[PDB]
RNA sequence: CUUUAAUGUUUGAUGUUCUAACGUUGACCCGUAAUCCGGGUUGCGGACAGUGUCUGGUGGGUAGUUUGACUGGGGCGGUCU
RNA sequence: GUUUAUUAAAAACACAGCACUGUGCAAACACGAAAGUGGACGUAUACGGUGUGACGCCUGCCCGGUGCCGGAAGGUUAAUU
RNA sequence: AGGACCGAACCGACUAAUGUUGAAAAAUUAGCGGAUGACUUGUGGCUGGGGGUGAAAGGCCAAUCAAACCGGGAGAUAGCU
RNA sequence: CGCGGGGUGGAGCAGCCUGGUAGCUCGUCGGGCUCAUAACCCGAAGAUCGUCGGUUCAAAUCCGGCCCCCGCAACCA
């Protein structure tokens, strides 16, 4: 569920909050529960280094399961949640193997449903299965780098990362942006997408809520100086160039990889 | 590099290296096998001199990958024990990489830890085709049986 | 306007004490320093 | 670390002179391959630092003097 | 001699390919009821990302320096034998 | 909301939205010799940075040049044999 | 109910009269705006000078900021006073 | 910054290689045709053949500078 306001209040006109029908007071009992050290963009070496991130009401969020791998057995639920930084809602999940997590929503989950991660098994939906057995034409979440990480790709309120081959020794997925990657064939995946595809009803309104959600405001380069954006500072906002990233390149072009090895895995790239 | 090489097996043609090298297969493949002799080419002359006693046994030291290419791409029926997750498969919560590592605690060291899988292997208990280094250069089928544990 | 000197010796102790600076090279030439100066404190920080 | 385990290293002093010729310090580094090496009575790998042309050291010496230097002093983590 | 296949022979390039170097914020046990670290095993990438040496493209993101006299003071201008 | 403390409190700056682009997670990015850590334990409905500034109606022509993206038939080319 | 409002304590400072070798290195009287919120804010902690940090003014770093300090190079150098 | 093919009357082509020889289609001007406009046909002027020079009995063409399209140099221990 989503709650959308009418023009009631100033700063309230727009503004768009996600609930859930089952809720709960206050801070949770802790074995669900653990200080997560958020430091607002603040490092090991005590600077601001991620900048105009953080500032707001603190945070301590839980760390969630995205590893999701599980023995078959089915789970009750008693209650559901929407998440602070993820976009999505995570289920508070109690698999009759005596397990207690939260879990992010798959394609299906409920209070008498399981998780699958069998080889030939975990064909049906909203199962964690080798992506082999999910066609070139069936979308794809939990999408995981090698081998029983758990997933890093495709874990938001509705996204999915289409398979487009699985022929050979690895699978060939599209992605939301306009790169092409090779995943290798054993690394386990789930048929769908994520819970909360409707998220995007989530129109907001109040400035005040990306500052409590620990993301700072951002300024226009042509009133910063120089040094932290070159086609900025002097009188009557100066145009002639095009604007600019600090970083000695542009911001509409310049591809950039620091360490290169997320190359190594992507066989073609976004293109203009 | 100057080194004396002592393989017969994937590459390698001479049981003695008497000049100098571009490539180390030295500190490469020949020394996790214990099966390679050095030199500072003071003493290239002396090993031709002890070859004439030493190569037959030497012969048998630099067997330890001819060990390996001869016992594996033979035709074979390999019994593995192998484990099953509660959902019957050798899957749940297991995947690819628990359902081949078990030595971890018991038995001696192996000569694996990397094999690309264009087949689903280790999938529950019978016959199944396991696609395989017969050599750690040569990718070829050989046959396993699974049996319960 | 607002207080441009707070009084809390705390972040003056561990700002500039003797054992957590002795422990770096460059707290250390400051004792050094100070030493062979002659002064009747090499901290000002108890 | 740039100091090798088999020779004494420093990165040394060093400047262009080769392109505008005019002597400007850029400094001149070894590699420092983190290498292991292996131990077949201990059924093992343990590892040495060492450098380019650093690895043709050991190889022209022998790496067995070197890896016995190591056992001398004890593993330790 | 030239091009040049078969192919003997040294070295440079290539295609396809392997795990055996190398990596491992893959995973499991173990020192160890230490998130470090390391090896063992086993998953996955791989003789590559990497990094030194060299060197070509790009790049004031950054740092040290450099940017006339004459002249009815003279900026600019014009001129300089 | 923020505003040059002890000149400007605004017609500058912010914001949801809107367009553009980098970035597939060991992320781009930041800082540190680099290990490293923040980003985020979030992960393209997310994160950096750009112009513009809720909301109704919109944005016609066009890449000369500027940086950048991508593709191909293929001649040579540092480094080097 | 409300990033609505009028408003103390609690926080700020648009205007106006004064102060301007003052009571005070912007404070007073009085109009004025936040005060249930992107508010007010104590303790403990952290980044050190062209470096941080900045809802950005090229602001703020000990009633000081468009560039904090000392011990050495150092008798810096000045087609110069 | 070099070597070679290309650069047409006011507009667009044909000719183009040891080469000279200006020819076709439009716009124009006389003629022709339609009741008339119109396009269309014959003839005529226009010729700076990208711009400058050089070689040759003769340069649009070959040769050297430059601006512009394309093939090659796009790099040097």
């Amino acid at each position: 569920a989503v709650v959308k306001c009418k023009p009631t209040s100033p700063g309230r006109r727009h503004v768009v909050k996600v609930v859930n029908p089952e809720l709960h007071k206050g801070k949770p009992f802790a074995p669900l529960l653990e200080k997560n050290s958020k430091s607002g963009g603040r490092n090991n070496n005590g600077r601001i280094t991620t900048r105009h991130i953080g500032g707001g009401h603190k945070q301590a969020y839980r760390i969630v399961d995205f590893k999701r791998n599980k023995d078959g057995i089915p789970a009750v639920v008693e209650r559901l949640e929407y998440d602070p930084n993820r976009s999505a809602n995570i289920a508070l999940v109690l698999y009759k193997d005596g397990e207690r997590r939260y879990i992010l929503a798959p394609k299906g989950l409920k209070a008498g449903d399981q998780i699958q991660s069998g080889v030939d098994a975990a064909i049906k939906p909203g199962n964690t299965l080798p992506m082999r057995n999910i066609p070139v034409g069936s979308t794809v979440h939990n999408v995981e780098m090698k081998p029983g990480k758990g997933g890093q790709l495709a874990r938001s309120a509705g996204t999915y990362v289409q398979i487009v081959a699985r022929d050979g020794a690895y699978v060939t997925l599209r992605l939301r942006s306009g790169e092409m990657r090779k995943v290798e064939a054993d690394c386990r995946a789930t048929l769908g997408e994520v819970g909360n595809a409707e998220h995007m009803l989530r129109v907001l309104g109040k400035a005040g809520a990306a500052r409590w959600r620990g993301v700072r405001p951002t300024v226009r380069g042509t009133a910063m100086n120089p040094v932290d954006h070159p086609h900025g500072g002097g009188e009557g906002r100066n145009f002639g160039k095009h604007p600019v990233t600090p970083w000695g390149v542009q911001t509409k072009g310049k591809k950039t990889r620091s360490n290169k090895r997320t190359d190594k895995f992507i066989v073609r790239r976004r293109s203009k | 590099m100057q080194v004396i090489l002592l393989d017969k097996v994937a590459n390698l043609g001479s049981l003695g290296d008497q000049v100098n090298v571009k490539a180390g297969y030295a500190r490469n493949f020949l020394v996790p096998q214990g099966k390679a002799v050095p030199a500072t080419k003071k003493n290239i002359e002396f090993f031709e001199a002890r070859r004439a006693e030493l190569e037959a046994k030497l012969a048998e030291v630099l067997a330890a990958a001819n060990a390996r290419a001869e016992k594996i791409n033979a035709l074979e029926t390999v019994t593995i024990a192998s484990k099953a997750g509660d959902e019957g498969k050798l899957f749940g919560s297991i995947g690819t990489r628990d359902i081949a590592d078990a030595v971890t605690a018991a038995g001696v060291e192996v000569a694996k830890s990397e094999v690309r899988l264009p087949n689903g292997v280790l999938r529950t208990t019978g016959e199944h085709e396991v696609s395989f280094q017969v050599h750690s250069e040569v990718f070829a089928k050989v046959i396993v049986n699974v049996v319960a544990e | 306007m607002k207080r441009t000197f707070q009084p809390s010796v705390l972040k003056r102790n561990r700002s500039h004490g003797f054992r957590a600076r002795m422990a770096t090279k460059n707290g250390r030439q400051v004792l050094a320093r100070r030493r062979a100066k002659g002064r009747a404190r090499l901290t000002v920080s108890k | 670390s740039r100091v090798c385990q088999v020779t004494g290293k420093r990165p040394v002093t060093g400047n262009n002179r080769s392109h505008a010729l005019n002597a400007t310090k850029r400094r001149f580094l070894p590699n420092l391959h983190s290498h292991r090496f292996w131990v077949e009575s201990e059924k093992r790998f343990v590892t040495l630092r060492v450098s380019a042309k650093g690895m043709r050291v050991i190889d022209k010496k022998g790496i067995d003097t070197v890896l016995a230097e190591l056992r001398a002093r004890g593993e330790k983590y």
